[PDB]
Protein backbone atom coordinates (compact mmCIF):
# COMPACT_ATOMS: atom_id res chain seq x y z
CA UNK A 1 0.00 0.00 0.00
CA UNK A 2 2.62 2.54 -0.89
CA UNK A 3 3.94 4.00 -3.97
CA UNK A 4 7.59 5.54 -5.09
CA UNK A 5 8.52 7.63 -8.18
CA UNK A 6 11.41 9.98 -9.46
CA UNK A 7 11.99 13.38 -10.36
CA UNK A 8 14.54 12.73 -13.24
CA UNK A 9 14.96 15.56 -15.47
CA UNK A 10 14.39 12.93 -18.17
CA UNK A 11 12.81 9.20 -18.13
CA UNK A 12 11.11 9.20 -15.15
CA UNK A 13 9.91 5.89 -13.37
CA UNK A 14 7.33 5.01 -10.89
CA UNK A 15 5.73 1.86 -9.67
CA UNK A 16 4.63 0.68 -6.37
CA UNK A 17 6.61 -0.41 -3.12
CA UNK A 18 8.81 -3.98 -2.40
CA UNK A 19 9.41 -4.65 -5.96
CA UNK A 20 12.45 -5.36 -8.61
CA UNK A 21 11.35 -2.41 -11.36
CA UNK A 22 8.88 0.73 -11.69
CA UNK A 23 5.53 -0.33 -13.08
CA UNK A 24 5.97 2.29 -15.73
CA UNK A 25 8.49 4.92 -17.05
CA UNK A 26 8.50 7.29 -19.84
CA UNK A 27 10.10 10.81 -20.71
CA UNK A 28 8.88 13.88 -18.74
CA UNK A 29 7.74 15.99 -21.09
CA UNK A 30 4.79 17.87 -21.25
CA UNK A 31 3.56 19.60 -24.06
CA UNK A 32 0.30 21.48 -25.68
CA UNK A 33 -0.78 21.21 -29.01
CA UNK A 34 -0.31 24.17 -31.27
CA UNK A 35 -3.72 26.84 -32.56
CA UNK A 36 -4.76 25.34 -36.32
CA UNK A 37 -7.55 24.18 -37.85
CA UNK A 38 -8.83 20.69 -39.42
CA UNK A 39 -7.83 18.22 -36.67
CA UNK A 40 -6.71 15.87 -38.53
CA UNK A 41 -6.36 13.22 -35.91
CA UNK A 42 -8.51 10.31 -33.52
CA UNK A 43 -8.79 10.41 -29.93
CA UNK A 44 -7.27 13.92 -29.21
CA UNK A 45 -6.78 15.09 -25.74
CA UNK A 46 -6.19 18.41 -23.53
CA UNK A 47 -2.10 17.78 -23.44
CA UNK A 48 -0.26 15.02 -23.81
CA UNK A 49 2.32 13.61 -21.24
CA UNK A 50 5.50 11.29 -21.77
CA UNK A 51 5.16 8.62 -24.36
CA UNK A 52 2.33 10.74 -26.71
CA UNK A 53 4.70 13.55 -26.17
CA UNK A 54 7.10 11.36 -27.52
CA UNK A 55 4.80 10.01 -29.96
CA UNK A 56 2.75 13.11 -31.55
CA UNK A 57 6.13 15.60 -30.40
CA UNK A 58 5.72 16.64 -34.24
CA UNK A 59 2.17 18.28 -33.52
CA UNK A 60 3.21 19.59 -29.89
CA UNK A 61 5.11 22.86 -28.30
CA UNK A 62 6.52 20.96 -24.92
CA UNK A 63 8.26 22.62 -21.66
CA UNK A 64 10.69 20.37 -19.44
CA UNK A 65 9.56 21.42 -16.20
CA UNK A 66 12.61 19.94 -14.07
CA UNK A 67 16.24 21.08 -15.25
CA UNK A 68 19.38 20.26 -13.74
CA UNK A 69 17.38 18.29 -10.76
CA UNK A 70 15.53 21.59 -9.66
CA UNK A 71 11.91 21.86 -10.85
CA UNK A 72 11.14 25.38 -12.34
CA UNK A 73 7.55 25.61 -13.17
CA UNK A 74 4.74 24.16 -10.62
CA UNK A 75 1.42 23.35 -13.15
CA UNK A 76 3.67 21.22 -15.55
CA UNK A 77 5.05 19.12 -12.54
CA UNK A 78 1.54 18.57 -11.18
CA UNK A 79 0.23 17.83 -14.77
CA UNK A 80 3.01 15.10 -14.69
CA UNK A 81 1.50 13.81 -11.48
CA UNK A 82 -1.34 13.34 -12.46
CA UNK A 83 -0.85 12.07 -15.38
CA UNK A 84 1.33 9.74 -13.74
CA UNK A 85 -1.66 8.73 -11.06
CA UNK A 86 -4.18 8.55 -13.60
CA UNK A 87 -3.02 7.03 -17.00
CA UNK A 88 -0.02 4.95 -15.97
CA UNK A 89 -1.07 3.52 -12.93
CA UNK A 90 -4.03 3.94 -12.98
CA UNK A 91 -4.02 4.51 -8.68
CA UNK A 92 -5.74 6.66 -6.24
CA UNK A 93 -3.82 9.78 -4.79
CA UNK A 94 -6.21 9.73 -2.02
CA UNK A 95 -5.46 6.07 -1.00
CA UNK A 96 -1.81 5.50 -0.20
CA UNK A 97 1.14 6.84 1.54
CA UNK A 98 3.86 7.95 -1.21
CA UNK A 99 7.42 8.49 -1.31
CA UNK A 100 9.20 10.64 -3.66
CA UNK A 101 12.76 11.17 -4.50
CA UNK A 102 14.20 14.75 -4.15
CA UNK A 103 17.83 16.37 -5.67
CA UNK A 104 20.61 16.79 -3.23
CA UNK A 105 20.75 20.38 -1.33
CA UNK A 106 17.45 22.07 -2.69
CA UNK A 107 16.15 24.90 -1.40
CA UNK A 108 13.75 25.17 1.91
CA UNK A 109 11.28 26.89 -0.09
CA UNK A 110 11.29 24.33 -3.15
CA UNK A 111 10.70 21.24 -0.66
CA UNK A 112 8.18 23.35 1.48
CA UNK A 113 5.79 24.00 -1.80
CA UNK A 114 6.83 20.80 -3.53
CA UNK A 115 5.28 19.12 -0.01
CA UNK A 116 2.17 21.61 0.20
CA UNK A 117 1.41 20.83 -3.52
CA UNK A 118 1.54 17.10 -2.84
CA UNK A 119 -0.67 17.50 -0.38
CA UNK A 120 -3.21 20.11 -1.10
CA UNK A 121 -4.24 19.63 -4.56
CA UNK A 122 -3.72 15.53 -3.83
CA UNK A 123 -5.06 15.32 -0.45
CA UNK A 124 -2.37 11.89 0.01
CA UNK A 125 -2.85 10.80 3.52
CA UNK A 126 0.72 10.55 4.43
CA UNK A 127 3.43 11.85 2.57
CA UNK A 128 7.71 11.44 2.60
CA UNK A 129 10.31 12.56 0.30
CA UNK A 130 13.96 11.80 0.43
CA UNK A 131 16.95 12.30 -1.19
CA UNK A 132 17.94 10.69 -3.85
CA UNK A 133 21.57 10.15 -3.34
CA UNK A 134 20.19 7.89 -0.06
CA UNK A 135 18.06 5.61 -1.81
CA UNK A 136 21.13 5.22 -4.11
CA UNK A 137 23.74 4.52 -2.03
CA UNK A 138 21.18 1.96 -0.17
CA UNK A 139 20.54 0.34 -3.08
CA UNK A 140 23.62 -1.64 -3.25
CA UNK A 141 23.02 -2.68 0.13
CA UNK A 142 26.34 -0.47 1.55
CA UNK A 143 25.42 2.16 4.21
CA UNK A 144 28.07 4.83 4.27
CA UNK A 145 30.56 6.28 1.65
CA UNK A 146 30.40 8.39 -1.79
CA UNK A 147 28.03 8.23 -4.88
CA UNK A 148 28.25 9.24 -7.66
CA UNK A 149 24.81 10.45 -8.89
CA UNK A 150 25.50 11.50 -12.29
CA UNK A 151 22.23 11.52 -13.60
CA UNK A 152 20.74 13.17 -16.60
CA UNK A 153 20.89 17.17 -16.07
CA UNK A 154 23.35 17.02 -12.87
CA UNK A 155 25.92 15.42 -11.78
CA UNK A 156 26.10 15.07 -7.87
CA UNK A 157 29.78 13.74 -5.54
CA UNK A 158 27.77 12.88 -2.58
CA UNK A 159 29.34 11.16 0.57
CA UNK A 160 27.05 9.06 3.47
CA UNK A 161 28.54 8.34 6.95
CA UNK A 162 26.09 7.19 9.64
CA UNK A 163 23.48 6.76 7.07
CA UNK A 164 22.90 10.41 6.14
CA UNK A 165 24.73 12.82 3.41
CA UNK A 166 27.18 14.71 4.25
CA UNK A 167 25.73 18.55 3.76
CA UNK A 168 28.96 20.39 3.78
CA UNK A 169 30.83 17.89 1.56
CA UNK A 170 28.21 17.47 -1.56
CA UNK A 171 29.58 19.18 -4.65
CA UNK A 172 27.42 19.76 -7.33
CA UNK A 173 28.55 19.72 -11.24
CA UNK A 174 26.02 20.64 -13.95
CA UNK A 175 27.53 18.05 -16.34
CA UNK A 176 25.13 15.95 -18.29
CA UNK A 177 24.51 13.11 -20.69
CA UNK A 178 21.62 15.39 -22.40
CA UNK A 179 25.84 17.32 -23.00
CA UNK A 180 26.76 14.14 -24.06
CA UNK A 181 24.16 14.18 -26.62
CA UNK A 182 25.62 17.45 -27.36
CA UNK A 183 28.78 16.29 -27.80
CA UNK A 184 28.12 12.95 -29.45
CA UNK A 185 25.95 15.03 -32.16
CA UNK A 186 29.06 17.39 -32.78
CA UNK A 187 31.46 14.85 -33.82
CA UNK A 188 29.00 13.09 -35.85
CA UNK A 189 28.94 16.45 -37.78
CA UNK A 190 32.40 17.03 -38.33
CA UNK A 191 32.44 13.43 -39.59
CA UNK A 192 29.56 14.28 -41.56
CA UNK A 193 26.01 13.78 -41.35
CA UNK A 194 22.43 15.57 -40.60
CA UNK A 195 21.51 15.85 -37.23
CA UNK A 196 19.48 19.12 -36.40
CA UNK A 197 15.90 18.12 -35.71
CA UNK A 198 14.79 16.11 -32.12
CA UNK A 199 14.04 13.26 -34.10
CA UNK A 200 17.90 13.12 -34.79
CA UNK A 201 18.38 13.84 -31.72
CA UNK A 202 16.61 10.38 -30.39
CA UNK A 203 18.38 9.02 -33.05
CA UNK A 204 21.56 10.39 -31.65
CA UNK A 205 20.63 9.62 -28.10
CA UNK A 206 19.71 5.65 -29.42
CA UNK A 207 22.76 5.27 -31.07
CA UNK A 208 24.95 5.96 -27.88
CA UNK A 209 23.10 4.04 -25.97
CA UNK A 210 23.56 1.57 -27.77
CA UNK A 211 27.51 1.94 -28.80
CA UNK A 212 29.53 3.28 -26.48
CA UNK A 213 33.30 2.70 -24.72
CA UNK A 214 35.50 3.38 -21.97
CA UNK A 215 39.25 2.58 -22.19
CA UNK A 216 42.30 3.66 -20.42
CA UNK A 217 44.68 6.01 -22.57
CA UNK A 218 42.77 8.17 -24.81
CA UNK A 219 46.30 8.87 -26.87
CA UNK A 220 46.63 4.45 -27.37
CA UNK A 221 43.19 4.66 -28.34
CA UNK A 222 43.15 7.08 -30.84
CA UNK A 223 46.12 5.72 -32.31
CA UNK A 224 44.48 2.10 -33.20
CA UNK A 225 41.49 3.57 -34.40
CA UNK A 226 43.75 6.03 -37.08
CA UNK A 227 45.98 2.42 -37.92
CA UNK A 228 43.16 -0.19 -37.50
CA UNK A 229 39.69 0.01 -38.68
CA UNK A 230 38.24 -3.14 -37.20
CA UNK A 231 36.38 -1.44 -34.22
CA UNK A 232 35.00 0.50 -37.03
CA UNK A 233 31.68 -0.88 -36.01
CA UNK A 234 28.23 -0.40 -37.85
CA UNK A 235 24.79 0.76 -36.89
CA UNK A 236 21.26 0.73 -38.38
CA UNK A 237 18.76 3.63 -39.28
CA UNK A 238 14.94 3.22 -38.93
CA UNK A 239 15.06 3.36 -42.71
CA UNK A 240 17.45 1.22 -45.04
CA UNK A 241 20.82 3.76 -44.22
CA UNK A 242 23.99 2.32 -42.14
CA UNK A 243 26.18 4.33 -40.20
CA UNK A 244 29.55 3.46 -39.20
CA UNK A 245 31.37 4.76 -35.97
CA UNK A 246 34.55 5.48 -34.98
CA UNK A 247 36.48 7.56 -32.58
CA UNK A 248 33.11 9.11 -31.39
CA UNK A 249 32.62 5.84 -29.12
CA UNK A 250 35.89 6.43 -27.28
CA UNK A 251 34.76 10.27 -27.36
CA UNK A 252 31.42 9.38 -25.81
CA UNK A 253 32.31 9.77 -21.75
CA UNK A 254 35.87 11.44 -22.76
CA UNK A 255 33.75 14.99 -22.53
CA UNK A 256 32.81 13.00 -19.07
CA UNK A 257 36.59 12.34 -17.94
CA UNK A 258 38.23 16.08 -18.63
CA UNK A 259 34.90 18.77 -19.24
CA UNK A 260 37.90 21.40 -21.71
CA UNK A 261 36.99 19.52 -24.73
CA UNK A 262 33.04 21.03 -23.95
CA UNK A 263 34.68 24.13 -22.06
CA UNK A 264 32.37 23.66 -18.78
CA UNK A 265 35.66 25.03 -17.01
CA UNK A 266 35.00 22.83 -14.64
CA UNK A 267 37.14 19.50 -13.31
CA UNK A 268 37.10 15.73 -13.93
CA UNK A 269 34.48 13.46 -12.69
CA UNK A 270 37.45 11.84 -10.73
CA UNK A 271 38.83 15.50 -9.73
CA UNK A 272 35.32 16.34 -8.49
CA UNK A 273 35.56 12.84 -6.29
CA UNK A 274 38.69 13.78 -5.05
CA UNK A 275 38.10 17.38 -3.87
CA UNK A 276 34.81 15.79 -1.87
CA UNK A 277 36.49 12.95 -0.20
CA UNK A 278 39.40 15.52 1.06
CA UNK A 279 36.18 18.29 2.29
CA UNK A 280 35.32 15.07 4.05
CA UNK A 281 37.39 14.84 7.55
CA UNK A 282 40.28 12.72 6.91
CA UNK A 283 38.63 9.91 9.49
CA UNK A 284 36.11 7.54 7.37
CA UNK A 285 38.49 8.72 4.05
CA UNK A 286 39.51 5.01 4.22
CA UNK A 287 35.83 3.47 4.14
CA UNK A 288 34.70 6.03 1.47
CA UNK A 289 37.51 4.74 -0.50
CA UNK A 290 36.36 1.10 0.09
CA UNK A 291 32.80 2.17 -0.59
CA UNK A 292 32.47 3.78 -4.45
CA UNK A 293 29.43 3.53 -6.19
CA UNK A 294 28.40 4.70 -9.46
CA UNK A 295 24.53 5.47 -9.70
CA UNK A 296 23.11 7.01 -12.57
CA UNK A 297 21.59 6.85 -16.34
CA UNK A 298 25.32 8.23 -17.57
CA UNK A 299 26.81 5.76 -15.31
CA UNK A 300 25.67 2.61 -17.59
CA UNK A 301 28.86 2.89 -19.75
CA UNK A 302 30.77 -0.56 -19.89
CA UNK A 303 34.57 -0.74 -18.69
CA UNK A 304 34.01 3.30 -16.85
CA UNK A 305 34.35 1.80 -13.55
CA UNK A 306 38.12 0.38 -13.56
CA UNK A 307 38.54 3.82 -15.00
CA UNK A 308 37.41 5.42 -12.29
CA UNK A 309 38.99 3.07 -10.24
CA UNK A 310 42.92 4.32 -12.23
CA UNK A 311 42.15 8.14 -12.00
CA UNK A 312 41.05 7.91 -8.34
CA UNK A 313 44.27 5.74 -7.55
CA UNK A 314 46.09 7.84 -9.46
CA UNK A 315 44.94 11.12 -7.77
CA UNK A 316 44.78 9.38 -4.28
CA UNK A 317 47.57 8.39 -2.15
CA UNK A 318 48.96 5.04 -2.18
CA UNK A 319 48.59 3.77 1.12
CA UNK A 320 45.21 2.61 1.31
CA UNK A 321 43.23 0.39 -0.85
CA UNK A 322 40.47 1.31 -3.10
CA UNK A 323 36.86 -0.39 -4.17
CA UNK A 324 34.87 0.83 -6.66
CA UNK A 325 31.42 -1.59 -7.14
CA UNK A 326 29.22 -1.24 -10.43
CA UNK A 327 26.03 -2.45 -10.30
CA UNK A 328 24.05 -4.60 -12.98
CA UNK A 329 21.19 -1.99 -13.11
CA UNK A 330 22.43 1.48 -11.43
CA UNK A 331 19.57 3.32 -13.34
CA UNK A 332 17.06 2.14 -11.35
CA UNK A 333 19.05 2.04 -8.18
CA UNK A 334 16.60 5.06 -6.95
CA UNK A 335 13.45 3.19 -7.36
CA UNK A 336 15.28 0.27 -5.44
CA UNK A 337 16.21 2.68 -2.95
CA UNK A 338 12.63 4.31 -2.63
CA UNK A 339 11.00 0.72 -2.54
CA UNK A 340 13.43 -0.97 -0.10
CA UNK A 341 12.91 2.32 2.63
CA UNK A 342 8.93 2.07 1.65
CA UNK A 343 8.79 -1.49 2.65
CA UNK A 344 10.45 -1.64 5.89
CA UNK A 345 8.26 -1.51 9.44
CA UNK A 346 10.10 1.21 11.31
CA UNK A 347 9.88 3.26 8.55
CA UNK A 348 6.11 3.74 8.72
CA UNK A 349 7.45 5.42 11.70
CA UNK A 350 8.98 8.11 9.82
CA UNK A 351 5.47 9.16 7.31
CA UNK A 352 4.18 12.74 7.14
CA UNK A 353 0.89 12.29 9.11
CA UNK A 354 -1.91 14.73 7.19
CA UNK A 355 -2.74 15.45 10.62
CA UNK A 356 0.50 17.38 11.05
CA UNK A 357 0.08 19.23 8.17
CA UNK A 358 -3.61 19.91 9.68
CA UNK A 359 -2.33 21.06 12.97
CA UNK A 360 1.18 23.29 12.00
CA UNK A 361 2.43 24.67 8.64
CA UNK A 362 4.88 22.57 6.64
CA UNK A 363 8.22 24.27 8.02
CA UNK A 364 8.23 22.18 11.30
CA UNK A 365 7.47 18.80 8.56
CA UNK A 366 11.00 20.17 6.83
CA UNK A 367 12.72 20.08 9.89
CA UNK A 368 11.41 16.36 10.46
CA UNK A 369 11.55 15.35 7.06
CA UNK A 370 14.86 14.16 8.70
CA UNK B 1 -5.42 -1.74 -6.76
CA UNK B 2 -5.89 -2.75 -10.70
CA UNK B 3 -3.22 -3.81 -12.44
CA UNK B 4 -3.34 -5.04 -16.39
CA UNK B 5 -1.21 -8.01 -15.21
CA UNK B 6 -3.99 -8.86 -12.47
CA UNK B 7 -6.40 -8.28 -15.23
CA UNK B 8 -4.40 -10.56 -17.78
CA UNK B 9 -3.72 -13.75 -15.60
CA UNK B 10 -7.63 -13.92 -14.50
CA UNK B 11 -8.44 -14.02 -17.84
CA UNK B 12 -6.72 -16.58 -18.88
CA UNK B 13 -8.01 -18.56 -15.66
CA UNK B 14 -11.34 -17.43 -16.43
CA UNK B 15 -10.68 -19.02 -20.16
CA UNK B 16 -9.44 -22.35 -18.44
CA UNK B 17 -12.11 -22.38 -16.31
CA UNK B 18 -14.27 -22.06 -19.63
CA UNK B 19 -12.45 -25.10 -21.77
CA UNK B 20 -13.24 -27.17 -18.49
CA UNK B 21 -16.79 -26.21 -18.58
CA UNK B 22 -17.35 -26.35 -22.10
CA UNK B 23 -15.56 -30.11 -22.05
CA UNK B 24 -18.37 -31.15 -19.55
CA UNK B 25 -21.71 -29.48 -21.48
CA UNK B 26 -20.74 -26.59 -24.07
CA UNK B 27 -24.01 -24.57 -23.21
CA UNK B 28 -22.69 -23.40 -19.71
CA UNK B 29 -19.43 -22.30 -21.56
CA UNK B 30 -21.75 -20.45 -24.03
CA UNK B 31 -23.74 -18.54 -21.30
CA UNK B 32 -20.72 -18.22 -19.41
CA UNK B 33 -18.63 -16.54 -22.58
CA UNK B 34 -21.81 -14.20 -23.08
CA UNK B 35 -21.46 -13.16 -19.98
CA UNK B 36 -17.91 -12.30 -19.52
CA UNK B 37 -18.28 -10.26 -22.98
CA UNK B 38 -20.95 -8.29 -21.16
CA UNK B 39 -19.08 -7.23 -18.39
CA UNK B 40 -16.49 -6.30 -20.71
CA UNK B 41 -18.08 -4.42 -22.33
CA UNK B 42 -19.40 -2.70 -19.06
CA UNK B 43 -15.76 -2.27 -17.37
CA UNK B 44 -14.91 -0.72 -21.24
CA UNK B 45 -17.36 2.24 -20.54
CA UNK B 46 -16.62 2.80 -16.80
CA UNK B 47 -12.76 3.33 -18.26
CA UNK B 48 -14.34 5.70 -20.86
CA UNK B 49 -16.36 7.40 -18.33
CA UNK B 50 -12.79 7.75 -16.02
CA UNK B 51 -10.66 9.07 -19.17
CA UNK B 52 -13.74 11.11 -20.09
CA UNK B 53 -13.12 12.47 -16.08
CA UNK B 54 -9.41 12.87 -16.05
CA UNK B 55 -9.88 15.09 -19.90
CA UNK B 56 -12.14 17.39 -17.73
CA UNK B 57 -10.42 17.78 -14.60
CA UNK B 58 -6.98 18.59 -16.49
CA UNK B 59 -9.15 20.99 -19.03
CA UNK B 60 -10.28 22.68 -16.60
CA UNK B 61 -7.12 23.36 -14.73
CA UNK B 62 -5.59 24.79 -17.83
CA UNK B 63 -8.36 26.98 -17.92
CA UNK B 64 -8.23 28.40 -14.18
CA UNK B 65 -4.31 28.48 -14.99
CA UNK B 66 -4.28 30.79 -17.83
CA UNK B 67 -1.21 32.02 -18.26
CA UNK B 68 0.36 34.41 -15.33
CA UNK B 69 3.81 34.17 -16.61
CA UNK B 70 3.87 37.54 -17.49
CA UNK B 71 2.42 38.30 -13.98
CA UNK B 72 5.58 36.20 -12.46
CA UNK B 73 7.52 38.91 -14.44
CA UNK B 74 5.75 41.62 -13.22
CA UNK B 75 6.60 40.75 -9.78
CA UNK B 76 10.20 40.22 -10.36
CA UNK B 77 10.67 44.08 -12.36
CA UNK B 78 8.32 45.30 -9.82
CA UNK B 79 10.79 44.65 -6.63
CA UNK B 80 13.86 45.47 -8.90
CA UNK B 81 12.79 49.17 -9.29
CA UNK B 82 11.59 48.64 -5.54
CA UNK B 83 14.72 47.38 -4.36
CA UNK B 84 16.54 50.17 -6.81
CA UNK B 85 14.77 53.05 -5.21
CA UNK B 86 15.09 52.05 -1.78
CA UNK B 87 19.34 52.05 -2.54
CA UNK B 88 18.89 55.09 -4.42
CA UNK B 89 16.54 56.98 -1.34
CA UNK B 90 19.57 55.77 0.98
CA UNK B 91 22.28 57.20 -0.84
CA UNK B 92 20.59 61.04 -1.53
CA UNK B 93 20.01 60.53 2.36
CA UNK B 94 23.50 60.11 2.70
CA UNK B 95 25.01 62.44 0.31
CA UNK B 96 22.60 65.31 1.58
CA UNK B 97 22.81 64.69 5.28
CA UNK B 98 27.06 64.77 4.86
CA UNK B 99 26.76 67.82 2.77
CA UNK B 100 24.61 69.36 5.72
CA UNK B 101 26.92 68.26 8.47
CA UNK C 1 -27.80 0.67 -16.50
CA UNK C 2 -30.14 -2.10 -15.34
CA UNK C 3 -28.78 -5.05 -17.44
CA UNK C 4 -26.13 -5.57 -14.87
CA UNK C 5 -28.21 -6.76 -11.60
CA UNK C 6 -29.98 -9.52 -14.18
CA UNK C 7 -26.92 -10.46 -15.24
CA UNK C 8 -25.25 -10.72 -11.72
CA UNK C 9 -28.78 -12.65 -10.73
CA UNK C 10 -27.82 -14.98 -13.73
CA UNK C 11 -24.37 -15.44 -13.41
CA UNK C 12 -24.72 -16.43 -9.52
CA UNK C 13 -27.49 -19.08 -11.20
CA UNK C 14 -24.88 -20.27 -13.29
CA UNK C 15 -22.46 -21.08 -10.16
CA UNK C 16 -25.16 -22.89 -8.81
CA UNK C 17 -25.13 -24.65 -11.89
CA UNK C 18 -21.19 -25.13 -11.94
CA UNK C 19 -20.90 -25.82 -8.38
CA UNK C 20 -23.78 -28.70 -8.58
CA UNK C 21 -21.22 -29.72 -11.24
CA UNK C 22 -19.41 -29.16 -7.54
CA UNK C 23 -15.82 -28.82 -8.62
CA UNK C 24 -12.92 -26.30 -6.64
CA UNK C 25 -13.44 -24.82 -10.11
CA UNK C 26 -16.89 -22.88 -8.75
CA UNK C 27 -14.39 -21.01 -5.91
CA UNK C 28 -12.60 -19.71 -9.08
CA UNK C 29 -15.91 -18.23 -9.97
CA UNK C 30 -16.92 -16.83 -7.08
CA UNK C 31 -13.29 -14.87 -7.04
CA UNK C 32 -13.45 -13.96 -10.55
CA UNK C 33 -16.88 -12.19 -10.08
CA UNK C 34 -14.83 -10.92 -6.95
CA UNK C 35 -12.64 -8.86 -8.64
CA UNK C 36 -15.03 -7.82 -11.43
CA UNK C 37 -16.89 -6.18 -8.80
CA UNK C 38 -13.49 -4.67 -6.92
CA UNK C 39 -12.17 -2.81 -10.54
CA UNK C 40 -15.38 -1.61 -10.94
CA UNK C 41 -15.70 0.15 -7.58
CA UNK C 42 -12.02 1.33 -8.11
CA UNK C 43 -13.39 2.89 -11.42
CA UNK C 44 -15.88 4.56 -9.52
CA UNK C 45 -13.68 5.92 -6.70
CA UNK C 46 -10.79 7.18 -8.93
CA UNK C 47 -13.88 8.62 -10.93
CA UNK C 48 -14.73 10.69 -7.80
CA UNK C 49 -11.21 11.18 -6.91
CA UNK C 50 -9.97 12.97 -10.02
CA UNK C 51 -13.27 15.27 -9.74
CA UNK C 52 -12.34 15.98 -6.37
CA UNK C 53 -8.71 17.08 -7.27
CA UNK C 54 -9.83 18.99 -10.04
CA UNK C 55 -11.91 21.19 -7.53
CA UNK C 56 -8.96 21.00 -5.34
CA UNK C 57 -7.05 22.55 -7.75
CA UNK C 58 -9.28 25.11 -9.08
CA UNK C 59 -9.81 26.19 -5.18
CA UNK C 60 -5.70 26.32 -4.72
CA UNK C 61 -5.07 28.41 -8.17
CA UNK C 62 -7.78 30.78 -6.54
CA UNK C 63 -6.59 31.55 -3.19
CA UNK C 64 -2.65 31.83 -4.83
CA UNK C 65 -3.70 33.98 -8.15
CA UNK C 66 -5.63 36.40 -4.92
CA UNK C 67 -2.56 36.70 -2.52
CA UNK C 68 -0.59 37.45 -5.75
CA UNK C 69 -2.87 40.41 -7.12
CA UNK C 70 -2.89 41.87 -3.39
CA UNK C 71 1.23 41.29 -3.54
CA UNK C 72 0.78 43.59 -7.30
CA UNK C 73 -1.34 46.42 -5.12
CA UNK C 74 1.14 46.54 -1.85
CA UNK C 75 3.98 46.73 -4.50
CA UNK C 76 2.71 49.31 -6.48
CA UNK C 77 1.84 51.32 -3.45
CA UNK C 78 5.31 51.04 -2.27
CA UNK C 79 6.51 52.35 -5.57
CA UNK C 80 4.86 55.53 -5.92
CA UNK C 81 5.56 56.10 -2.25
CA UNK C 82 9.34 55.43 -2.61
CA UNK C 83 8.80 57.79 -5.97
CA UNK C 84 7.62 60.34 -3.88
CA UNK C 85 10.20 59.87 -1.51
CA UNK C 86 13.01 60.32 -4.13
CA UNK C 87 11.30 63.84 -4.96
CA UNK C 88 11.04 64.94 -1.78
CA UNK C 89 14.74 64.54 -0.75
CA UNK C 90 15.67 65.70 -4.36
CA UNK C 91 14.08 69.39 -2.94
CA UNK C 92 15.68 68.97 0.49
CA UNK C 93 19.03 69.10 -1.11
CA UNK C 94 18.45 71.53 -3.25
CA UNK C 95 17.15 73.53 -0.66
CA UNK C 96 20.28 72.83 1.85
CA UNK C 97 22.60 73.85 -1.11
CA UNK C 98 20.54 77.03 -1.27
N1 LIG D 1 22.59 2.56 -22.45
C1 LIG D 1 22.93 3.74 -21.90
N2 LIG D 1 24.21 4.05 -21.64
C2 LIG D 1 24.56 5.22 -21.09
N3 LIG D 1 23.68 6.18 -20.75
C3 LIG D 1 22.36 6.01 -20.96
C4 LIG D 1 21.90 4.75 -21.55
N4 LIG D 1 20.56 4.83 -21.64
C5 LIG D 1 20.19 6.04 -21.14
N5 LIG D 1 21.27 6.74 -20.73
C6 LIG D 1 21.24 8.10 -20.14
O1 LIG D 1 20.60 8.11 -18.86
C7 LIG D 1 19.95 9.37 -18.69
C8 LIG D 1 18.73 9.24 -17.79
O2 LIG D 1 19.03 8.34 -16.73
P1 LIG D 1 18.19 8.34 -15.36
O3 LIG D 1 16.73 8.56 -15.66
O4 LIG D 1 18.60 7.12 -14.57
O5 LIG D 1 18.77 9.62 -14.58
P2 LIG D 1 17.85 10.91 -14.32
O6 LIG D 1 16.96 10.60 -13.14
O7 LIG D 1 17.23 11.33 -15.63
O8 LIG D 1 18.94 12.01 -13.90
P3 LIG D 1 18.67 13.10 -12.76
O9 LIG D 1 18.26 12.30 -11.55
O10 LIG D 1 20.01 13.78 -12.60
O11 LIG D 1 17.58 13.97 -13.35
C9 LIG D 1 19.60 9.86 -20.09
O12 LIG D 1 19.96 11.23 -20.24
C10 LIG D 1 20.43 9.02 -21.03
O13 LIG D 1 21.31 9.86 -21.79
Amino acid sequence: SALVCDNGSGMVKAGFAGDDAPRAVFPSIVGRPRHTGVMVGMGQKDSYVGDEAQSKRGILTLRYPIEHGIVTNWDDMEKIWHHTFFNELRVAPEEHPVLLTEAPLNPKANREKMTQIMFETFNVPAMYVAIQAVLSLYASGRTTGIVLDSGDGVTHTVPIYEGYALPHAILRLDLAGRDLTDYLMKILMERGYSFTTTAEREIVRDIKEKLCYVALDFEQEMATALSSSALEKTYELPDGQMITIGNERFRCPEVLFNPNMIGMEAVGIHDTTFNSIMKCDVDIRKDLYNNIVLSGGTTMFPGIADRMSKEITALAPSAMKIKVVAPPERKYSVWIGGSILASLSTFQQMWIAKSEYDESGPSIVHRKCF
Amino acid sequence: GICPIREELYAQTFDELIRQVTINCAERGLLLLRVRDEMRMTIAAYQTLYESAVAFGIRKALQTEQGKSEMESRITQLEGDVKDLERQVQEWKFKCEAIEK
